[PDB]
C-alpha cells in the first residue's frame, strides 16, 4: 500500500505547532511605520492563545487522514496533476482560530462504504484489463489485422465509467495499447483461447454449409464413393498441386 | 552478485528456447522476465577493464522490447532478437573477466570492480531468478549460513609432496629403514622399506606409518585402497637427506602386514579399516593415517632365503606399501578436482590478459601453493572467482 | 515413494526460483503446485526415528499460504517463506534418513518406515511433478517395467580380487608358470609368467588366459586396453598357495603375443579385439576373457640370451601382461562408480547413526561383499536406498 | 532464536522499570511491547526436559493484560504483575537450559529442542526488540556475514601445556641445553637453559626460540612482555623425556639477550618487537614467536666466574627467559576469558543436572580439550550455548 | 565532535532496535531522531584519507526517509533500511580512522581532518543525543570543565623500569647492599639485599626504601600488598652499574621488617599502612613510598647460622621484599589499563595503515615512552584519539 505517510511528529506529537508558535512569540520589533507592528503582532497573538487549540487541529487531521487512508486499495504515487484546486486562505484562517473542543470522526458505516467503492472500481479496472488483454492477444494470432487499435480501447474506458473518452489525445489511446499488449492473461481467460484454437480446424470443416477449396485436374477423374453421401467427389487430401491462399 | 547470475540463465534459457518456429506458449513466462531487464538497464552507462592487458569497452543501452503478438515464432522475430543478445553476450564476458582478477585482503570476499560494485545496487535487484545452477545454489546458502556443499570426482586435496624419511640410516646408506611417499591430488602412495628385512626387529616385524593432514574436511568420500605402492617398487638412485650424496634403493615387495587405515576428524577415529582393500567409505575426516608392517617371512624357499642374509651386505630391500585414491567426495570449501574447469578458467583468463600477481593468490594460481596455505581470504576469493567462472561457462566455453 | 521425489524438486526449484526481485510470472506455474501441497498436509502428525542413535522428532502441520497478489517479489515476501521452507528441509532430512536404513527380505523393493508407509497413501498422490532427475526417471520405468538404465564413470563392477594360479610349480618354487591378477572396481591387470621362458614349450610359446565374470551386464562400455601389467612387473616375495612358505618372483617383461580380448554375453562372443591397444568399445557383455601368450624371443642379443639359459636356475622370469579399464558404461542395475555419491551417502548415514547390521546388506555396506553376492533382494534394496540418497542430495549435501 | 532474546530484555527492562511510583508515560512505549507478547502466546503449549536429571515440565498460556489507564502506579498494580512475570521467569530458565545441552554434528549451529524449534516459527517473530546486549548484537551480524567481534580481559587462548625440549642431553643429564615452558590461558612463560653457559658455543651465545600457535586469531591485543620466567627460576627435579629417570635443574638467571617477539599471521610478521619490555600492541596474529639468547658474560667477577668452569661438572645452570601476558584482545570466535561467566554457566548447568556427555563437547566442557580441537562444530555449538547463557544472566544470576 | 558520537548510538541503538517484527511504538522516539539526520546530511560532500597507505574515498547523499504510522515492521522494511545503514557504517569507519592519526601541537586537542573540521560546523549540531557511553560522558564534562574521571582494571601507570641501586659495593661485588626493582603497569616489586646480613649494622637492621612517582594522580585505588618479591628471590648474574662486568646475586629471603607504605599527594601522607598485607585502599596519591628493613635474626638454628658468618665470603645474600599491585583505580586522565582496547585500537589503526610518526606521539604509540613524558599535548591528543576509538567500537570491533 504505497500510501505516502508523514511525521509521527506531525501525527499527534504535534509540537511542530508548539515550535511554530514559540518562534512566533519572539517576533515583535521595529523598521517602518507604527500602524504596522501593532496590527501585525496583534494578529500573531491570536494564533498563540489559540495555539492551545491549534494543537487539537493537528491531532484531528493526523488521525482522520491516517484513518481514512487505510481503506484504499488503489495504490497512490505522488504526481504533479495538471489541474489545481483553489484554496482561499480565507477559510484556512477561519478553521484556525475558529475551532474549539470539537471532536468528530468517520462514522463506521461511512468507512466501509469507502472501502467498498474503491474495491469495486479496482475489481472493474483489473477485470476489464484482463477482458481487454485477452481480446487483443487473440486478435493477433487470428491475423485479424484490422481493429486492434481503438475498437477495444473505446469499450474498455467506457465500462470504466469515470472518463468520457473523446477528449483523449490520440497519442494516448494508442500508447495505451502499446502498454496493454505486454502482459500475461488471467489464466482463466487465456486457458480458454488455447482450447478454442486446438479445435478450431475441426469445427470449420465439420460444418454443413462450406468446405475448404477445390482442385482442378482437366483429367477425366474417377469419382469416389462414401456411405454418407453416396457417389460423390470429395478428397480429404490436397497434396501434389500448388496451394493459393 | 546474485544479480549477475540471472543475467545468464536469462540468456541461456533464452538463446536456447528461442528458434524459428516454437509456440509463444513455451516462453510467455520467459519473455516477460526478459523485458523487465531491458528496462532497468538502458539509461545507465558502464565501464569495464583497465587492469593489465584488458581493453576498456564502454557500454550504453536503449533497446526496444519484444512482441507478445505472434503465437508462432517467425524467423524474422529471431534475428531481430539474436542481434540484441549478442551485445549482452560480448558484454557479460567483458564483465565476468573484469571482476575475475581483482583481489582484496581486508574484505576480499565481496564485489570489487566499478562494474559490479554498481550491480549490487538496489535498483537492479528486480531481476534475480532460476537459481538451480549448483554453484549459485551454494553461494546463497552461504550468505545466510548453512551446510553448503559441492560434489567432486578425483578431488584435489593433497598438495604435491614427494619425499622420504630415513628412520635408520648411516653414511654408506647400505642398511636403511624408513618410508617414501607421493601425496598429490586425490592420491597417496606410501612405501615402508627395511634393508635388513626385520632380521633384528622384535617379532621380526617393522612398523610403518604415514599420516596426511587435509587442509579441509572431506565428507562422503568413496575411496579405493590397494596394497602395494607401484611408484616405489622399482630401483632408484636417490639424493641423501642433506643433498651431499646419493643412495641406492633396490626394492623387493612383500604384502603389507596388519594394514590399518584410520580416517580421523579432530583427532577422533571416524572410520577405521583393517586390511580391507577395494572400495571403502570415509564419511567425515580431516586426516588419514595409514599404518602397515613388514613382517620377515617365517618360511622361505631357497630363492627367497637368498635375498635376506643374516649379515650385510643387504642387496635386496624388503618393501611394503599402500595406495589410496579418493574417487569422489564432498567438501564445504571449493577445491579443484579432475572434472570441473573452474580453476583452469580463472587461471586461463588471468594468464591470457597478463594479469599482475596480486596480494591474495600465489603466482600463477599455483594449486599446490594455494591448497598448502589455504587461508580464509584465499578461500573467499577462490569461491567468488569460481562462482563467476561457473556463471561465465553457461554462455562462453 | 514417487511422492517423496516431488517434495524436493518442489523445494529446490523453490529455494532457487524464489528470491528478492523476479517477476511473479516465473513462478505462477510454480507457486500453485506448491500451495496444493501445504493443503494435503496440514493436520497430519508424523513420526521419525526409533532406532539406534536416531532422534525421534515429531512434526505438526499448521501453515498459511502464499498470496498471489504481487508482481515483483519484495524481500518481505521471501523471509516469510524461507521460514516455512526451513521446516520442510529439516523435515525431509529426518524423513530420508529414517527409510534409509530399514531393510526387508520379502518385500525389500518396497517402503518400510511409519513415515513413508503413510506417504504411499492415496490421499497424498495429489503432488507428484517434474520427474527429470535421472534416478526417479529410472525408478518409474522400473515399475511399469522396461529398458531401464544409468550412467557411470569408472563403474565399480569387479569385487576386489588379488590372487594367482600356479599352473606348473614345485616345492622350491624355482620354475613356476601361471598367472597373477588384480580385479578391482573398473580395472583388471593380469600377468602370465613362465620361469622357463617357454624353453620346452611347443613353438616356444606359453598360452595364458584370464576370465572375469561380471555380476551384472554392462552395455555401451568405453574401455582402455594396454599391454603390460605394471602391478606385476616388479620383484615380489609371495606366499605359497598353501600358506606354508614364500616364493620369489623376479619378472622381466616381454610384449604380450597374440592378444585377444573377448567380451561375451551368455557364452557368445559379442565383441572381439585382436591385439588392439588403446580405446575399444564393448557394447553388451557379462564376461571378459583375455588371452595372451609369452613367446620365447627367437633372436636374442647376448644380454638377453644371458637371462634365459637352457637349464635352471631360472633367475629372470619372463612375464607378459595386460591392463584393461572400463572408463564408462551403462548398467540396468544400480552400481557404485567413481563419481556418484550414493553408496557413500547411504553408508555414511548408517555409520553416523550407528544403525545395526540388518538382514539384507553386508556389514558396513561393504562393496566387495555386496557385488560378490548381488542378490535380487540386495539390488532392490540398493536401488530404493540409492534413489532416496539422490532425492536427499537435491537439498542436503 | 532472536525471539528468545526479546523475551528477556522484555522482562529485565520490565522487572526493573516497573515499581510502586513512577508515571505511566515512562513505560507507555514499554507496556505496549509487553502485551503484544502475551497475545501471541496464549493458546500455545510447550514442553521441556527429557534428558538426564532434567525435569519434564509442561506449560500452558492464557493470561490477562494491563491497564493503560492509571496515571501513577499503585502497589496493587505491581503485585498483580510480578505474579505473572514469575511464570515467565521460571519458564525461560527451563527453556534456556533445555537448548543449552543438545548438540549436533551436521547443523550443530541451528536450534534443536522441541521448545525452540517452535519459537523460530513465523507467527512469533512479532516480538524482537532492543538488541543492544553485546552478544545478540553479534549474533545477528553473523547471520548476515559481517566483521563481528568481542571483548575479553586475560582471554583463554592457550590450552594448558607445560613441558620441555632437550636440544642437547645425555643419560646423566649433567650437561643439558633446551627450553621449558608453560602456556596456559592468556600467559606464556618460557626459559632457555644451557648447563655449559655457552662455553663452546659460537660467539659464546646459545639461541633459543619458543613458538605458540593460536587456534583462533586475536586482534587488538594489549600485551605485557617481561624478561625472565620466574616459574623456571628455581631448582627442580624433573622426569626425563622417556619417564625412565629424573634430572636436576639448578638455574642461575641472566638477562635474555637479543629478545625478539614476532606476532605472525599466516606466516607473515604483522608485529615485531626487539627487546621491548612493558606494554606492546599486537594488532592481528595467529602465532607468537619468542626468540632470545643466552650470552656467556664476557667479563665476570670471581663469584660469577666460579659458577661457570671450563670443564664439567656444570653445577649452576645458566638460564634466560621471557614472560608474555595477553591482558585484553578481540576475537571473532567466542572464547573463555577471566571475566565472563559464560563457560562457567554452561558447564555449571550441565553438571548440576547430570547431563550425559554428548557428541560435540569434551567431557565436562573441559576448556583445554575444547580449545585444543576447536572444530567448527564445537565453535557453533559454543556460540549458541554462550549466547543463551548470556540471555539467561540478564534475569537469573 | 559530540556530533560524531551520536552518529553511532544512532546506528547501534538502530541496527539493534530495528528487527523483523518488533512492535512500532518502542521505536517512534527513535525513528524520528534518525530521519532528522538524513536531512541535515544529503547535499553536503565529504573527503576521506590522504596520508600513507590510507585510501582516499569520496561520499555523497540522498536517501529516502522512513515510514511512520505502521505497527509491526515487515521484513521488507528492514532490508530497505539495512542497505542505507551499510553506507553509514562503511562511512564512519573511514571517518574515525582519518582523524585517528592526525596530530597537532599548538592545538592538537581539537579537530583536524577535512572530514571533522566540517562536522563541528553549526548546521550539524542538530543531532547530539543519548550520551551514556562512559567516554563521551567524560569528554563533555572536560569541555565544560570539572571532576571528570574513568574506571580501570590493573591500570597502566608505571612506565617499565627494571634496575638496581648499589648502596655499598666494591669491585669484586662480593659484599653488596642495595635494592633492585621492577615497576611496570600497575605493579611494583622491590627487594632490598644486604650480603652481610646486617652483621655490622646499627641494631643489626638495614633500612631500605623504594619511591615511585606517578605521572598522574590515582584516586580510589584498591591495592594488593604482599611481603616478598618473587621476581628477586632467585640466583642471578647481573651486569655491573658501569656495564664493565657481572656480579652474582644468591638470595635467601627473610620477612620484611617494619614495613610502611605511604601514599602521598604533593608531599603529604594521605594514606599510611604499617605492615598490613592483603587489600588496602589508597584514596588519592601521586607517589608511593615503600620502606622496609632487613633485620638480622637474633636467634638462629645451626642451618641458619651457617648462612651468615661473621666474616666474608658472604655466600647467601639476605633479601627482603614487597609486591604491590593496583587492581583498580580512577584517574582524571585517560590511561591504558588491562581491560580497555583504546590504546590497542589507536595503535592498531595507525600500524595497519602505515601512518608516519607524527610530532606528538612516540614511535609506535609506545606506552612506556608516552607515560614517561605524558605532556599536556600528548594527553589531549590521547583523549581525543581514545574517545574516537570508543565511538568506533560501538559499531566496529
Amino acid at each position: 500500500n504505497q500510501v505516502l505517510n508523514d511525521n509521527i511528529r506531525n501525527g499527534h506529537v504535534i509540537n511542530q505547532l508548539m515550535e511554530a508558535l514559540m518562534q512566533l512569540s519572539r517576533q515583535q520589533f521595529p523598521t517602518m511605520p507604527v500602524d504596522y507592528k501593532r496590527s501585525i503582532q496583534r494578529g500573531i497573538l491570536l494564533l498563540s492563545n489559540r495555539l492551545g487549540q491549534l494543537v487539537d487541529l493537528t491531532r484531528l487531521l493526523a488521525y482522520n487522514y491516517e484513518t481514512l487512508m487505510a481503506c484504499v486499495t488503489m495504490n497512490m504515487q505522488h504526481v504533479q496533476t495538471l489541474t489545481t484546486e483553489k484554496l482561499q486562505l480565507t477559510s484556512v484562517t477561519s478553521l484556525c482560530m475558529l475551532i474549539g473542543n470539537a471532536t468528530v470522526i468517520p462514522s463506521p458505516q461511512t468507512l466501509f462504504h469507502y472501502y467498498n467503492v474503491n474495491v469495486n472500481f479496482h475489481s472493474n479496472y483489473n477485470e476489464r484489463i484482463n477482458d481487454a488483454v485477452a481480446i487483443i492477444t487473440a486478435a493477433n494470432r487470428l491475423n485479424l489485422y484490422q481493429k486492434k487499435m481503438k475498437a477495444i480501447v473505446e469499450d474498455f474506458l467506457k465500462r470504466l465509467h469515470i472518463f468520457d473518452v473523446a477528449r483523449v489525445p490520440d497519442d494516448q489511446m494508442y500508447r495505451l495499447r502499446d502498454r496493454l499488449r505486454l502482459l500475461p492473461v488471467e489464466v482463466r481467460r487465456l486457458d480458454i483461447f488455447n482450447l478454442i484454437l486446438m479445435n478450431m480446424d475441426q469445427i470449420e470443416r465439420a460444418s454443413d454449409k462450406i468446405a475448404q477449396g477445390v482442385i482442378i485436374a482437366y483429367r477425366d477423374m474417377q469419382l469416389e464413393r462414401d456411405e454418407m453421401y453416396g457417389y460423390v467427389n470429395i478428397a480429404r487430401n490436397l497434396d501434389g498441386f500448388q496451394q493459393i491462399n | 552478485m546474485d544479480v549477475l547470475y540471472s543475467l545468464s540463465k536469462t540468456l541461456k534459457d533464452a538463446r536456447d528456447k528461442i528458434v524459428e518456429g516454437t509456440l509463444y506458449s513455451n516462453v510467455s513466462d520467459l519473455i516477460q522476465q526478459f523485458n523487465q531487464m531491458i528496462i532497468t538497464m538502458n539509461g545507465n552507462e558502464f565501464q569495464t577493464g583497465g587492469i593489465g592487458n584488458l581493453p576498456i569497452r564502454n557500454w550504453n543501452f536503449d533497446f526496444g522490447l519484444l512482441g507478445t503478438t505472434l503465437l508462432n515464432l517467425d524467423a524474422n522475430y529471431v534475428e531481430t532478437a539474436r542481434n540484441t543478445i549478442d551485445y549482452f553476450v560480448d558484454f557479460v564476458d567483458n564483465v565476468c573477466m573484469d571482476e575475475m582478477v581483482r583481489e582484496s585482503q581486508r574484505n576480499g570476499i565481496a564485489p570489487q570492480s566499478d562494474s559490479l560494485r554498481k550491480l549490487s545496487g538496489l535498483k537492479f535487484k528486480r531481476i534475480n531468478f532460476d537459481n538451480s545452477s549448483e554453484y549459485i545454489e551454494n553461494w546463497n546458502l552461504q550468505n545466510r549460513r548453512q551446510r553448503t556443499g559441492f560434489t567432486f570426482h578425483k578431488p584435489n586435496i593433497f598438495p604435491y609432496s614427494a619425499s622420504f624419511t630415513l628412520n635408520r640410516s648411516q653414511p654408506a646408506h647400505d642398511n636403511l629403514m624408513g618410508t617414501m611417499w607421493l601425496n598429490a591430488g586425490s592420491e597417496i602412495q606410501v612405501a615402508g622399506f627395511d634393508y635388513s628385512c626385520a632380521i633384528n626387529a622384535p617379532a621380526n616385524t617393522q612398523q610403518f606409518e604415514h599420516i596426511v593432514q587435509l587442509r579441509r574436511v572431506l565428507t562422503t568420500a568413496t575411496i579405493t585402497l590397494l596394497p602395494d605402492a607401484e611408484r616405489f617398487s622399482f630401483p632408484r638412485v636417490i639424493n641423501s637427506a642433506d643433498g651431499a650424496t646419493t643412495w641406492y634403493f633396490n626394492p623387493v615387495i612383500l604384502r603389507p602386514n596388519n594394514v590399518e587405515v584410520e580416517f580421523l576428524l579432530n583427532g577422533q577415529i571416524i572410520n577405521t579399516y583393517q586390511a580391507r582393500f577395494g572400495t571403502i567409505i570415509a564419511r567425515n575426516f580431516d586426516t588419514i593415517r595409514l599404518s602397515f608392517q613388514l613382517m620377515r617371512p617365517p618360511n622361505m624357499t631357497p630363492a627367497v632365503a637368498a635375498l635376506f642374509p643374516n649379515a650385510q651386505p643387504f642387496e635386496h630391500h624388503a618393501t611394503v606399501g599402500l595406495t589410496l585414491r579418493i574417487e569422489s567426495a564432498v567438501c564445504e570449501s571449493v577445491l579443484a578436482d579432475a572434472s570441473e574447469t573452474m580453476l583452469a578458467n580463472v587461471t586461463s583468463v588471468r594468464q591470457e590478459y597478463a594479469i599482475p600477481v596480486g596480494p591474495v593468490f600465489p603466482p600463477g594460481m599455483n594449486w599446490t601453493d594455494l591448497i598448502t596455505n589455504y587461508s580464509p581470504s584465499r578461500e573467499d576469493n577462490l569461491q567468488r572467482v569460481f562462482t563467476v567462472a561457473s556463471i561465465r561457462s553457461m554462455l562462453v566455453k
